[PDB]
């Protein structure tokens, strides 16, 4: 179980080391959407559950990359990784 | 086995296929591989994982609609899968990452 508290992301790449703890991605993560597809692919446990609280405030960001980032969770579960994504 | 970046790009040069030593990560979950138990050697001996669609989700790599990109993993003895992949496109360009695809070099 792996939650992202979107009212403290501050950075995509806040976002990527987030995720790196909570789903205890490789020591070597690249910290990018196709180190992101192996590691949701090849790497981690399942079942996944990943909530996203405020999505919303990650959009606010300078950056782009939010709605990039759920596109691979997404994608990962439609290749047969056993994945549940909260958005809340 | 032919696991190297030169080994596997020389025999891809060569061959257009992976050398034996390969199977995509849903062949290998279809006889029991479960990656979070590092366990793909007890259920494929000897084998990498390797040849599944890569999607090049940040450009990084040169592409267009003609042109598909597959991966492999190299260096992989067994265990929990490394950082080390290979790159190679349906026109057989060659690419490499040591570093979980942040950066990539052309190596044919």
């Amino acid at each position: 179980k792996a939650v992202i508290n979107g009212e403290q992301i501050r950075s995509i790449s806040d976002l990527h080391q987030t995720l790196k703890k909570e789903l205890a991605l490789p020591e070597y993560y690249g910290e990018n959407l196709d180190a992101l597809w192996d590691a949701l692919t090849g790497w981690v446990e399942y079942p996944l559950v990943l909530e996203w609280r405020q999505f919303e405030q990650c959009k606010q960001l300078t950056e782009n990359g939010c709605e990039s980032v759920l596109q691979v969770f997404r994608e990962a579960k439609a290749e047969g990784a056993d994945i549940t994504i909260i958005l809340s | 086995v032919i696991n190297t970046f030169d080994g596997v790009a020389d025999y891809l040069q060569t061959y257009h296929k992976l050398p034996d030593n390969y199977i995509t990560k849903s062949e290998a979950q279809a006889l029991g591989w479960v990656a979070s138990k590092g366990n793909l050697c007890d259920v494929a001996p000897g084998k990498s994982i390797g040849g599944d669609i890569f999607s090049n989700r940040e450009g990084k790599l040169p592409g267009k609609s003609g042109r598909t990109w597959r991966e492999a993993d190299i260096n992989y003895t067994c265990g929990f899968r490394n950082s080390d992949r290979i790159l190679y496109s349906s026109d057989w360009l060659i690419y490499k990452t040591t570093d979980h695809y942040q950066t990539f070099t052309k190596i044919r």
